């Protein structure tokens, strides 16, 4: 059975361009289907690229067409992709896929898919975080906002780990800066509040940041 | 000045295969590697063969033009059986007329031959693959064909299976009409052919 | 051209599921479906409307009609569970629909806890403001998260992620909206309101 | 002999379709004859709204014409109309029927007909109904408007049963909002108003709702 | 193309009652009969200008010449009383008559009373206003309303019931003219006029 | 060249009968044969006078040609589509031969039809035409409101005069008209008049 393969550089600086290829195995690029790129950002849908046929002939998506180029290698049995301008949003996994032509109407179906490759976009290099205290408001929830960091991970602890109950460190979201962002909750008695000191303990290694912080009403 | 036809049948030339202004005479041969590009048959074909090396001059003209089907999608029927460019096309010569937004209103047309000369007229019936695509092209189940010309009247059923096209044609003399009428499966004349005796 | 998909879908393991794409004149179209698992490459289930690929199984099938087409799968089994998206041509481009998380339901079902903190005194005083809004143990896992400033729709500046699996097998998600500390003052309320299985929960706060 | 059987959703919400279908006994769909659907708003004269024969051919009614479809489905006998985009004035008990040509000029007649089947056209769901007094200006009417509920039916009496004589509860009317209202009327002596009290007893199951109204002068 | 009828005749038991059906050039047209029985369907009398079908009885027999068709019942017996509808073809369509009540006389001429209601004060200060207008105690069972603001014919707002037998043999029917409260105020009159029997019983009220 | 006829007889396909079903895509022939026993003949049910000559002759000629003589939109004061019948269906409604027209009232009035043709061509014509005898006097009126017609029809050969037998027939008749020779038509009823005729050689 025929199988694609993308490759191709996997982190790119903002304003560089996006480069890869696509080889084609168990079958020839020679056909009658079409080749196609589609990217998916993560957590996000799919999104069409553009397609081309052996004869070279393209269609683009109107929205990348700018900045889009799409080629084919008939001898090397392969395509390529050529994103240039690139900005954050053009973080996503990249997929290259075989396209086959109804037999009668408009339009076809992607058939074969290749595994994708991750292309991110970013500036970012290495960065600690600031560390905010989030204040409580029969329970009350309080927390440590872990901001602007890079790379992962951040590990929270919560006085020195003799806390465990209650506390939930929540996966962290990658900003279109490209920077990491988390924070951890502990949920505690609202009695407590007052009596009970609650501190949180973020360690960065890369930036060899550690950071307490004391969360008070 | 002569048609002398190359790797392409009088018919595939005569509907307008993709893969394929005045002449006198068309003479295909031999066993073209283009005939029918969907797939299909040509009926009375010899006779018509025979009938076209007896004329002395031969003109294309547009009867009815594809822009004036409203009520019918005229562009978007189209086969990868007829490639062009890589993608799917149909014949040049004739109009895949498909429903438009899920409704087929029932066609009721008619063309007068007002010239001086003969015009040698082509359409065609869709058997579609199965039910399925039967309501997909055309969205009614049930369907037919009625032609007539003074000396003609026909009337086609599509055979429901593997689907296959089925090409039929007459001469429509000066001051007669041909009259089409069709809820489904019609491949239409666009163009027609004066022809000279 | 767009094609319109519900964001998400559940069904009981046995059960059937429908999921629905939706766009003009869809039904003259022909529409393909595909099934995506986290981390893997879409597959093809449906081709042409109502084909099968060879290897997938008969309790996938697929209808069109109107401007609505359907994915239905029948006797939904566990590895069913994925993301499915609809896909047709229109106007030289190929398009995707917006997709469906589908769920097939494995344990009870479960409400978001949602917390929302407004910016701390201490980054107001860095010159930044963020607003932290914090979603867990909510089964299934898909929510959709909006936040409203001054009870109007605000979009600029949230970020928020894809809900990810907690140890209890439940889910969590967090969602940040970032300010300057003068967008910050410029409204006297601010809201965070969380959608899960069509039950809105909101947390408000505001700039003392 | 022939039979002819009407079914199909009896409500629909405006800009719905109508979706009928009839089911052919005693007699097949491909014979000589065509088959046909007829409508009659209630309390109105009968419309023509369109025919099919066996082999797919069909008439309809032009200023329907945009919005109907006619069909035939031969291995289950049975034809069937599609109505689309309607309003409240397509509100009707809708037939199926019989269509047999002349010997000789056009036209045919109607015969045999459906049991015909009511299709109502509203957005409405249950609803309770508003009870207004019908005041009194030898002998007076009084009565009670029964108004804006859904669906039917309402029933109404007076001083809980006591009261007969004189009455009469009229058929509801459906308004272009959608709901329904009817009247129930009692004829009185005049010189018995002011000494006589009247009290309409209203009655809406469908939405569980009870109204005792008094009418006076 | 038209098909028109009387709306009403009457005809004493054991006499004969016509029915009539004209329209343009309908003597060249073949045209057919139909009785109705309230909730009923309707059944064929006569087809083709002059044919009974089988089990029609003798009595019913039809005609047809210039502009005008014929519907005639000899010896009318109660079980003859009905809707009665012609019908024709023209061009492309089939077409039905306007329809006429015959009317088997069993008891005497009674004349409607009327009565008029303006919207009460519990359904104005509700931002509605209907007004009502009642007919009763009227044979034979056909009368015709007719609504008028300041003296002008008003056909948008109104609902009229058709004629329903009371518990004393006798016939009532209702209209409604709804308004807004503001149209209601609008206009300084407004008229409920019924015919029966070629007399016209008028009633008026205004917004005081 | 030769036109053979499958399913149908030379009468109904000189008339026109609706229900025979021929592909024929040429114009021009050298003679018409019927096979024995044809399907279908008459959809109205009558008879076709001297058939067994026209036959012999239309089998025996060397060139064969059909021509609108009589387009039907020049009857104005007659009704020449809706005249039409059951037993002559297309499309599942009533019809009738397409190559002559079954002339009716218009309105409550049948004028008074004088019509002539003259054959303008080199060749023979065969003209074709025919009579309604109505089911009962209902019929007759029905259709043609003049209880008593007649038809006739005149040629340097031929007089004929035709009065309707009044269960319901036509009856068809043709003769031969020579170049330059007219054909003249008078009819206040039951008159089935041609449309289509047929140059024939020799
Ligand atoms: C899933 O959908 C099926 C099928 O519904 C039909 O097909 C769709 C593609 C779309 O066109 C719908 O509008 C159609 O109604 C449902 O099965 C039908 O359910 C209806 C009531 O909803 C019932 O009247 C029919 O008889 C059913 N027909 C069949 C063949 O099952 C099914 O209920 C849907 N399931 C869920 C969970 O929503």
């Amino acid at each position: 059975q025929v199988q694609l393969q993308e490759s191709g550089p996997g982190l790119v600086k903002p304003s560089g361009t996006v480069s890869l290829t696509c080889a084609v195995s168990g079958g020839s690029i020679s056909s009658s289907y079409w080749w196609s790129w589609v990217r998916q950002p993560p957590g996000k849908g799919l999104e069409w690229i553009g397609e081309i046929y052996h004869s070279g002939n393209t269609n683009y998506n109107p929205s990348l067409k700018s900045r889009v180029t799409i080629s084919v290698d008939k001898s090397k049995n392969l395509f390529s992709l050529k994103l240039s301008s690139v900005t954050a949003a053009d973080t996503a996994v990249y997929y290259c896929a075989r396209v086959a032509l109804f037999d009668i109407l408009t339009g076809g179906w992607f058939d074969p898919w290749g595994q994708g490759t991750l292309v991110t976009v970013s500036s970012a290099s290495t960065k600690g975080p600031s560390v905010f205290p989030l204040a409580p408001s029969g329970t009350a929830a309080l927390g440590c906002l872990v901001k602007d960091y890079f790379p992962e991970p951040v590990t929270v602890s919560w006085n020195s780990g003799a806390l465990t109950s209650g506390v939930h460190t929540f996966p962290a979201v990658l900003q279109s800066s490209g920077l990491y962002s988390l924070s951890s909750v502990v949920t505690v008695p609202s009695s407590s509040l007052g009596t009970q000191t609650y501190i949180c303990n973020v360690n960065h290694k890369p930036s060899n940041t550690k950071v307490d912080k004391r969360v008070e009403l | 000045k002569p048609l002398i036809l190359r790797d392409c049948s009088v018919a595939g030339w005569l509907l307008g295969n993709p893969m394929c202004p005045e002449w006198s005479y068309i003479v295909e041969k031999a066993n073209p590697v283009n005939d029918l590009c969907y797939p299909g048959d040509f009926n009375d074909y010899e006779e018509l063969k025979h009938l076209l090396s007896r004329i002395n001059h031969f003109e294309k003209i547009q009867i009815i033009p594809k822009s004036s089907w409203s009520s019918h999608e005229a562009s978007l029927g189209v086969s990868s059986a007829c490639p062009y460019q890589g993608k799917s096309s149909f014949f040049r010569n004739v109009v895949w007329l498909i429903k438009k937004d899920s409704t087929y209103p029932t066609i009721k047309r008619s063309y007068n031959n007002t010239n001086q000369e003969d015009l040698l007229v082509l359409w065609g019936i869709h058997h579609p693959n199965d039910a399925a695509e039967q309501t997909k092209l055309y969205q009614n189940p049930t369907t037919y064909i009625s032609v007539g010309t003074s000396t003609l009247n026909q009337r086609l059923v599509p055979r429901i299976a593997s689907g296959r096209m089925e090409f039929f044609w007459t001469i429509l003399k000066p001051n007669d009409a041909i009259n089409f009428e069709s809820n489904g499966n019609f491949i239409a004349p666009e163009y027609a052919y004066k022809i000279v005796k | 051209y767009e094609l319109t998909q519900p964001p998400s879908v559940s069904v009981s393991p046995g059960q059937t599921v429908n999921i629905t794409c939706s766009g003009d004149t869809l039904g003259d179209k022909y529409v393909c479906w595909y099934q995506q698992k986290p981390g893997q490459s879409p597959v093809l289930v449906i081709y042409q409307d109502t084909k099968r690929p060879s290897g997938i199984p008969e309790r996938f099938s697929g209808s069109n009609s109107g401007d609505t087409a359907t994915l239905t799968v029948s006797g939904t089994q566990a590895m069913d569970e994925a993301d499915y998206y609809c896909q047709a041509w229109d106007s030289s481009s190929f398009v995707f629909g917006t997709g469906t998380k589908v769920t097939v339901l494995g344990q009870p079902k479960a409400n978001p806890t949602v917390t929302l903190f407004p910016p701390s005194s201490e980054e107001l005083q860095a010159n930044k403001a963020t607003l932290v809004c914090l979603i867990s143990d909510f089964y299934p896992g898909a929510v959709t998260v909006a936040w409203k400033a001054d009870g109007s729709p605000v979009k600029a500046g949230v970020e928020t992620t894809k809900p990810s699996k907690q140890s209890n097998n439940k889910y969590a998600a967090s969602s940040y909206l970032s300010l300057t500390p003068e967008q910050w003052k410029s409204h006297r309320s601010y809201s965070c309101q969380v959608t899960h299985e069509g039950s809105t929960v909101e947390k408000t706060v505001a700039p003392t």
